[PDB]
């Protein structure tokens, strides 16, 4: 007998998790542009600490890392079904405990709210999308090239290039 | 005895015709206006002189980004808002229909007298030559053939040939 | 295309041409 | 029906569930009615209880055949033109090996397109245009390209005569329900005025334009597009401009001639397609009759006349209702049209009528089996539709006590005989062969049935063949050879590429096939005869005309009570005939190649596609896959990677499609129901089925999808088996 | 690499196939087209199966004996997208055949007499529920198993 | 002339302008890549 | 369709992997091949050897009567 727009919690979240990890995603780039120098795929190995002991390996620099993340990630699941995270800023966003205009079922279109301080994650909405779709762009044009813009000598007009494989 | 044909959206084809041929109005006189030898000769070395070409198929984007914006946002809101779901007011939506657009909304309305009417007088202009464009660019858009086809020597394709007096092209007039 | 002089120096010409005695046909016979 | 009779709308019926009997397609949804609708789409027990229209439809929806045969032929003249090979092949016959069709090299395709003659890639032909086309008192590729649109002309117009009927407010009764003249007209001037007209454009133009082709040239080094008018000056070579005669009669002198005709019989040395110097005379000598003939006559009178004692009192009155039937005057026709097609299939192969046939082997046996399946597929029909009469057509019973009411009177009788006829045959007509196996595999030839063991002795000869090739010495005038070169007496010399026809000998292994045909032709007919006869009433069911001539089967009782009906007698009578024809074919080529087709060289030491292997070895019915099926067919199962390949590559499908028929033929019905629900269940769980109540096949639909498949399977199988053993050696 | 042999980089048996076989194709010393403009074995049909030289791309591709190429696809050494790449593809395409199957269907059974609307078609292909498929991100991978088609409706 | 919440009808076999065509455009991808048996990507 | 059409290539033909597989974990000591933990040695059995699987269940490829026939598409 259930009709239309339901979901409640759901993937309103997903967006604000994608964009905030798309924002902090392009923060991966950023660096190699004003003073260009080091970039592309890099296989970075990140930034690297001191010159004492390491040499290419010293074991997996991430698998040991992500066990920690784990039981600090299922904690949003330790949240999304039954709300709980003192700050309370994604599940519905802040302002304390409001947005129950969608927490107890019955959305339909609901835009929402949040931040005792002035406005909202609202013009921190756009900045969510532009970054989720920017990656789109960012890892779209690798497969062919890796640098952005110069001036009017012989770059910003596109001369001759190789196309896709075939 | 006659076809059950009149589309009901027979109403749409015609304001699709104001598209094709008012648009093709901006073709008949810019083309056949030319300017033969204004003083004489076109010399176009400018935004195409020496910068490795200019357009062609980067022409299409720059052409049809804002023509995409122009044509796109045309029939969508020529008038119709309301736009939802269930039952018919007959064309194949008319979900606006009895509702103009918004009950107590804003300035959805252009002009007075509870309508969109730009008064009753203006049947004079846009009936004749402007829908003449329809019946003009009909055979004068079918001058297309005469103007080029016959492929000025260079090219005969699957040679049947089948006849030979003399050539055919364009410039105006005719032998005889 | 791309032009250098002058769509022509001396314009289009002898390709219809007939002029002094436009003859052939009206004539021949 | 309903919306919105009657006077009050133009406004056409597009939208509102159904039409076709009256608690019709019901509001309530179902699938069966989608095979309904197409099936029985044409029928008449519905549309209206009143003749009238129906003949007003059938004279229209007829029309669109001619128009079609007409859109067809065009794409064949066009095709036999600019997708050329005809120009190329004609200056160069004996040599070429013709094409009209060619692929386009998309995906795998191209293998199918393999050098065919006047220098190009394509797929061959066994459909003897390029040979009617000899005709062209003219030649030229773009020309056929006029004959072609001349085709699309007749069409659009001979297709707007079908607008210019039913849809236009129609004629009525009298118009056909006065029959009085019909054949008067038809046979007189068309039957006549074609054959006639065909005469005029069969010596005028064609004769001369292959009178001096049968030698060399390259066309337009001959036969202009007008040239053949008043100019009766080239008609000078091929007889007089009548010189001093005036409109036949006699006060004529021949000290040395006798107009064109000068009758032939035999076969051109250089183009053995039978002579043309005749072909005018015979068509002329036709038409006359038709010209005189179609001049009866006005109807009863002649049939209202000769009766007797046991004869046919009802002969007299043999149907008012033969102006009031159709289903009757169609079924009669099919027996003739149909039976008058496979009489083609002989006079063709033992008397070619086109230049270059025989030599052309494969381009006239295709023929002799295509024409062969119509002179059969049209005959079982010619029974079906009588069943359709016998059940219903007339209003009441006004027709009475006559030739029929007679035949029926006996009926457990005419079919009582005929039966034993078949088991007499069969035992004399097949186990005959089985002797051989059982006793040649036992092995004692002394006692087989060989063309040599059981008493017959190195001659067949003395019968009637030997008094045919030898008859040009009766009332017979004559003309070197016979009538059909395949007859006993005299002559040999026929053709200079390969061979054509010669005697064709007999005895046994010709004796007994010829008899299996009997028993095969007979038990076919038993089942159609008894089928159409017992159409409406019987002592298994009398309450048995009560629906229609179909109906599945009356019901589990009476013992069986299933097959009965006569849709079904015309369902198991197809089943045979598929054999009737399918084994007659099997006959001709195994002969026509075991002997005849083969080939000359020095001392014309003849070398058949097979040194007569037939001899002692079709008599064994294994020899029929020792010598046939396993012998030839080795060209079908070698055929991969070639040009024809599309045959071997069919021969697996369609040799599959058949072996899919049995599933439709051999199975129940609430079965695929019982199954179709398990399905319908799993369907509902996801929420994906109910709407349009999915249903299994309509008992007799099921039989419809037997049969039809069993044939388009079991048939093209050989259509492949064949074209693959005449293309390439033979 | 695995059971058959190695790819194209070397495959003797495979080579011989290239060569006889096709090229016999040849086979027609001439057969007339000295300059002539139709009979196209000549150009490609060969060269389109042929200029497919010691290159076909390079694809790995295992090639057994007689050197016709076999498909492993076990996701290793090279061969991964001989099933998955064109596998998810088969999945994604279908399922957006029947996601809309369960759509220009679950949109009708209502309003007024809806008893065969389907022998004609309301929006052709559905051309409304159309893209619902590419406009499946996640989709049935959640909303099928939770709600709507919900165990309830199960 | 067609806005929102399903549209106009169509015949019995518009599938014969859907088998023929659409599908038909696909030979049109099976000659652009005149070949398959794995595939490069984009 | 691909043969007949001239193209023996293009032929679709899957090796019977999970088949031969069962047997390179037996005795099908066909033209080597490791397999991660097995290699064709280092680990063999360790827990098994000169008892049990001696000459038997060691027919291998044996083109004549090897027990297991060497499976393909
Ligand atoms: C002069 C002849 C001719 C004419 C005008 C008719 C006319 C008629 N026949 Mg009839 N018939 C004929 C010859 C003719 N028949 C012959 C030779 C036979 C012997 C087979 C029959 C056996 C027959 C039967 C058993 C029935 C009729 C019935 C009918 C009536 C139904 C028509 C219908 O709905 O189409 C029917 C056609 C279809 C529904 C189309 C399906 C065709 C399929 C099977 C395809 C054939 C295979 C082919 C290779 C497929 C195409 C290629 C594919 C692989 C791509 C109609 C009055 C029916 C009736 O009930 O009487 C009122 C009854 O069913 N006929
Ligand atoms: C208080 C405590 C604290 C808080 C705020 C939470 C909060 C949460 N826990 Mg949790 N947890 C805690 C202590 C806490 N936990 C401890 C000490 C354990 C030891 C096992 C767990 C083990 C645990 C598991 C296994 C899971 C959670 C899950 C959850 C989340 C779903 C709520 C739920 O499943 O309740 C349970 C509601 C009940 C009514 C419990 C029923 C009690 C019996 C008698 C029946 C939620 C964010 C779930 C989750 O987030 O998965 C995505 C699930 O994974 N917790
Ligand atoms: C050689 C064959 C042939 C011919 C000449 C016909 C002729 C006809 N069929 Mg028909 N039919 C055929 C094969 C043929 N059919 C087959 C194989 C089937 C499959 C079962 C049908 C199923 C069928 C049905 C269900 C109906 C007809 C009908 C008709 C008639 C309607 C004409 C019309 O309404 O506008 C002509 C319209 C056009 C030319 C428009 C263009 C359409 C395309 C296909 C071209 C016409 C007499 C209708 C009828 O009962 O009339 C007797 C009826 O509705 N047919
Ligand atoms: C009797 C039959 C009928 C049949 C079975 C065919 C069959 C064919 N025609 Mg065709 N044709 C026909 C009547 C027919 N035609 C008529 C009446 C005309 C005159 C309008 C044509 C004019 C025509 C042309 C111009 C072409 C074909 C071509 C073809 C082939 C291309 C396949 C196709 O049409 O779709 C895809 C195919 C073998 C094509 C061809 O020959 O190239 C291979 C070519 O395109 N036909
Ligand atoms: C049905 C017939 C067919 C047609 C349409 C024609 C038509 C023609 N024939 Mg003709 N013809 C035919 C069959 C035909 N023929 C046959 C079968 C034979 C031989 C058996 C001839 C032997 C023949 C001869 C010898 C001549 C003609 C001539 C002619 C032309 C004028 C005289 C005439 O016959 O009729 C019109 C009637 C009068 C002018 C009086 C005319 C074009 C003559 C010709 O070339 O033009 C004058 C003349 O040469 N025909
Ligand atoms: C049933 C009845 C009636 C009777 C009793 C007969 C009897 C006969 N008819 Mg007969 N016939 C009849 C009605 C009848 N006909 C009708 C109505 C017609 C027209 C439909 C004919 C057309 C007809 C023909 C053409 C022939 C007969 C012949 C015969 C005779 C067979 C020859 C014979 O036995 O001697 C032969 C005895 C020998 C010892 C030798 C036989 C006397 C045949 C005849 O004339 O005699 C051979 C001839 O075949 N009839
Ligand atoms: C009786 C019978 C038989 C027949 C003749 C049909 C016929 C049909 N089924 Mg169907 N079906 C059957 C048994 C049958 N089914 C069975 C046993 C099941 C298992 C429950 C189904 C489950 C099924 C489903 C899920 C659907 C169909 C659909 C259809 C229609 C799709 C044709 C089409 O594309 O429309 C014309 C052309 C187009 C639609 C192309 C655009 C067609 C009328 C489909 C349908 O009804 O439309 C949505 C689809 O819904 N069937
Ligand atoms: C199909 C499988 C299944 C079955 C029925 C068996 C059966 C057997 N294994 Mg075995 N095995 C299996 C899977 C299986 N294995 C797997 C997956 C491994 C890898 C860890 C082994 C590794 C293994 C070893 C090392 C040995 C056996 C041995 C044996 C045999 C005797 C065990 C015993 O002494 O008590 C017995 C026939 C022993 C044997 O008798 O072989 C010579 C011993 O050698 N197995
Ligand atoms: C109009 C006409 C005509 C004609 C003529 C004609 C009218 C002819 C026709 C003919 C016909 C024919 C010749 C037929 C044909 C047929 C066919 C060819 C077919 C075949 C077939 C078969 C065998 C079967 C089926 C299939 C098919 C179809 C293939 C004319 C008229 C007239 C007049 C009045 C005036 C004066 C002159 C005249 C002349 C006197
Ligand atoms: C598997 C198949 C097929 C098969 C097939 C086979 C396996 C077989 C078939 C067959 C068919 C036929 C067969 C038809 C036809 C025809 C014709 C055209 C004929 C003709 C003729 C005539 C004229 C008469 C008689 C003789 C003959 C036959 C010659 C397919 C499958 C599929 C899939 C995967 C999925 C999707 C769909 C498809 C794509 C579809
Ligand atoms: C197998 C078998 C069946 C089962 C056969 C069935 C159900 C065939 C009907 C299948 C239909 C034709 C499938 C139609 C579905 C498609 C047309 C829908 C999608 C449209 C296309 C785009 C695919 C019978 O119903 C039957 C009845 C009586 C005697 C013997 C048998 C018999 O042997």
């Amino acid at each position: 007998l259930a009709e239309d727009p339901e979901n409640l919690r759901w993937f309103v979240q997903a967006e604000l998790v994608n964009g905030r990890w798309a924002m902090l995603g392009v923060a991966g780039m950023l660096l190699p542009e004003v003073f260009t120098s080091i970039g592309i795929i890099n296989v970075p190995k990140w930034y690297a600490a001191g010159k004492e002991e390491y040499f290419a390996s010293s074991s997996t620099l991430f698998v040991i890392e992500f066990i920690l993340s784990h039981y600090v990630e299922i904690r949003r699941w330790q949240d999304i079904k039954n709300p709980g995270s003192v700050n309370q800023d994604p599940i519905f966003k802040q302002y304390s405990l409001p947005a129950g205009e969608v927490g107890y079922p019955g959305g339909i279109f609901n835009p929402l709210n949040f931040a005792p301080t002035l406005e909202a994650k609202e013009k921190e909405i756009a900045n969510g999308r532009l970054m989720l779709a920017f990656l789109g762009f960012i890892i779209q044009h690798n497969v062919t090239g890796k640098g952005p813009f110069d001036n009017l000598l012989q770059h910003i007009s596109d001369p001759w290039h190789n196309t896709i494989v075939q | 005895s006659d076809p059950e044909s009149l589309r009901w959206n027979v109403q749409a084809e015609l304001v699709h015709s104001r598209w094709a041929m008012l648009g093709a109005a901006g073709i008949f006189i810019p083309e056949f206006l030319t300017k033969l030898g204004i003083l004489n000769t076109p010399s176009w070395y400018t935004a195409g002189e020496q910068e490795y070409f200019t357009d062609t198929t980067t022409l299409f984007i720059v052409e049809l980004v804002f023509i995409g914006w122009a044509e796109g946002r045309r029939w969508a809101d020529i008038l119709n808002p309301g736009c939802v779901n269930t039952d018919p007011i007959f064309p194949n939506n008319k979900l606006t229909g009895t509702d103009v657009g918004y009950p107590g909304g804003l300035w959805f309305d252009p002009l007075g007298w509870g309508s969109a009417s730009p008064q009753k007088l203006k049947e004079l202009r846009t009936k004749e030559i402007k829908n003449g464009r329809l019946a003009m660019l009909a055979v004068m858009g079918a001058w297309f053939q005469h103007i080029y086809t016959g492929t000025g020597p260079i090219d005969n394709l699957f040679a049947a040939h089948l006849a030979d007096p003399h050539a055919t092209i364009f410039a105006a007039f005719t032998p005889k | 295309g791309v032009i250098e002089e002058y769509l022509e120096k001396s314009k289009t010409n002898k390709e219809l041409n007939d002029k002094k005695r436009l003859a052939t046909t009206g004539a021949n016979f | 029906l309903v919306d919105r009779d009657p006077i009050k709308t133009s406004f056409e019926q597009w939208a509102k569930p159904g039409h076709f009997s009256r608690t019709i397609a019901k509001g309530p949804d179902t699938t069966t009615w989608i095979w309904n609708l197409h099936a029985d789409a044409h029928d008449f027990d519905s549309h209206t209880s009143d003749l009238e229209e129906i003949s007003r439809k059938v004279f229209s929806a007829h029309f669109g055949q001619l128009s079609i045969i007409f859109l067809w032929l065009s794409g064949m003249y066009f095709h036999g033109a600019r997708f050329s090979n005809y120009e190329a092949w004609l200056n160069d016959p004996t040599h070429i090996g013709p094409s009209a069709q060619v692929v386009w090299p998309i995906v795998g395709q191209e293998i199918l397109n393999g050098d065919v003659g006047g220098g190009f890639r394509g797929i061959q032909i066994t459909s003897g245009f390029f040979q009617i086309w000899r005709a062209s008192g003219i030649t030229s590729e773009l020309q056929l390209y006029c004959t072609a649109i001349g085709a699309l002309v007749f069409a659009g117009l001979m297709l707007f005569a079908g607008w210019f009927h039913y849809h236009k407010a129609a004629p009525k009764l009298a118009w056909f329900q006065d029959v009085e003249s019909m054949l008067n007209h038809h046979l007189a001037g068309l039957l006549g005025l074609g054959s006639l007209s065909w005469a005029r454009h069969q010596v005028h133009v064609s004769l001369p334009i292959n009178q001096f082709l049968n030698a060399g040239v390259d066309p337009k080094e001959i036969p202009l597009p007008h040239e053949f008018i008043l100019n009766r000056d080239l008609l000078a070579q091929l007889y007089p401009s009548f010189a001093e005669g005036a409109t036949p009669f006699f006060t004529l002198n021949w000290s040395k001639y006798a107009d064109f005709l000068t009758f032939r019989g035999g076969l051109d040395p250089l183009t053995g397609g039978l002579w043309l110097t005749d072909i005018a005379h015979h068509h002329l000598a036709i038409a006359i009759l038709f010209l005189i003939a179609g001049h009866m006559y006005r109807i009863k009178d002649i049939l209202e006349a000769h009766k007797g004692p046991f004869t046919g009192q009802g002969h007299k009155g043999l149907y008012e209702i033969l102006t009031t039937s159709w289903h009757a005057q169609l079924s009669i026709n099919l027996a003739m049209l149909g039976s008058l097609t496979i009489v083609v299939a002989q006079h063709m192969y033992s008397m070619p009528p086109y230049p270059y046939l025989a030599t052309d082997y494969a381009t006239q046996l295709s023929l002799f089996t295509h024409h062969m399946w119509i002179g059969g597929f049209l005959i079982v029909g010619a029974a079906a539709h009588a069943a359709i009469f016998m059940v219903r057509d007339y209003d009441p019973t006004t027709r009475y006590n006559d030739l029929l009411d007679r035949v029926l009177r006996h009926r457990d009788a005419i079919i009582s005989h005929l039966n034993w006829v078949c088991i007499f045959l069969g035992f004399h007509s097949f186990g005959l062969y089985i002797h051989n196996d059982t006793m040649s595999a036992l092995g004692r030839p002394q006692d087989m049935f060989s063309d040599t063991a059981i008493q017959l002795q190195p001659v067949f000869a003395q019968w009637i063949q030997n008094t045919h090739a030898l008859a040009p010495g009766t009332t017979a005038p004559g003309a070197t050879a016979s009538t059909s070169l395949t007859w006993g007496g005299g002559d040999l010399v026929a053709v200079g590429n390969k061979v054509a026809l010669l005697p064709i000998p007999l005895g046994t292994a010709d004796f007994l096939v010829h008899h299996i045909h009997a028993f095969t032709i007979h038990v076919t007919v038993l089942i159609l005869l008894k089928g159409v006869l017992f159409a409406r009433s019987s002592r298994l069911i009398p309450d048995k005309a009560n629906l229609g001539f179909r109906f599945p089967c009356d019901g589990p009782g009476r013992g069986g009570t299933c097959q009965v009906s006569a849709w079904d007698h015309v369902f198991l009578g197809l089943f045979w005939m598929y054999n009737s024809i399918s084994v007659v074919i099997f006959h001709f080529s195994w002969k026509m190649q075991s002997d005849v087709w083969g080939t000359i060289n020095d001392q014309g030491v003849v070398t058949h596609i097979t040194a007569g292997n037939f001899a002692q070895s079709s008599i064994t019915i294994n020899g029929w896959l020792r010598d046939f099926l396993w012998a030839q067919a080795s060209q079908v199962i070698q055929s991969y990677g070639s040009s024809l390949s599309a045959y071997g590559l069919f021969f697996l499908g369609a040799h599959f499609v058949w072996a899919f028929s049995l599933m439709f033929l051999f199975s129940g019905r609430g079965y695929w129901q019982e199954l179709i629900e398990s399905i319908v269940w799993a369907h509902n769980k996801l929420k994906v089925a109910p709407a349009t109540q999915p249903r299994a096949l309509s008992i007799v639909q099921g039989r419809a999808v037997g049969v039809t498949h069993y044939l388009l399977g079991g048939i093209a199988t050989t259509w492949a088996f064949f074209l693959a053993r005449i293309i390439a050696v033979g | 690499d695995i059971a058959g042999l190695t790819p194209c980089k070397e495959s003797k048996q495979f080579a011989k196939r290239e060569k006889q076989a096709l090229k016999k194709l040849q086979a027609s010393l001439k057969l007339y087209a000295d300059d002539s403009a139709p009979a196209l074995a000549i150009k490609a049909t060969m060269e389109k199966t042929k200029k497919r030289f010691d290159n076909y791309g390079k694809y790995g591709l295992l090639c057994g004996s007689d050197g016709l190429p076999h498909l492993i696809v076990s996701g290793d050494q090279r061969h991964w997208g001989e099933f998955i790449t064109p596998g998810i593809l088969f999945l994604y395409i279908a399922g957006w055949i029947g996601w809309v199957g369960r759509s220009y269907l679950i949109a009708i059974r209502d309003e007024k007499k809806p008893t065969q609307k389907e022998i004609i078609i309301d929006v052709p292909l559905a051309s409304s529920l159309l893209f619902r498929g590419f406009s499946w991100p996640v989709a049935a991978y959640r909303e099928l198993l939770n709600g709507e088609l919900v165990d309830n409706n199960f | 002339m067609r806005d929102f919440k399903t549209y106009l009808s169509v015949a019995p076999v518009l599938s014969t302008l859907w088998f023929g065509s659409l599908a038909g455009l696909l030979i049109e991808i099976n000659r652009f890549f005149p070949d398959a048996l794995t595939f490069p990507f984009f | 369709v691909m043969l007949a059409f001239g193209t023996p290539e293009k032929q679709i033909l899957i090796e019977p992997i999970f088949a031969q597989w069962i047997q390179s974990a037996h005795g099908k000591t066909t033209y080597g091949f490791d397999i991660p933990l097995s290699s064709t040695n280092g680990p063999a059995l360790n827990a098994g050897r000169n008892i049990w699987l001696p000459g038997w269940l060691n027919a291998i490829n044996e083109n004549s009567n090897s027990l297991f026939l060497t499976i393909g598409p």
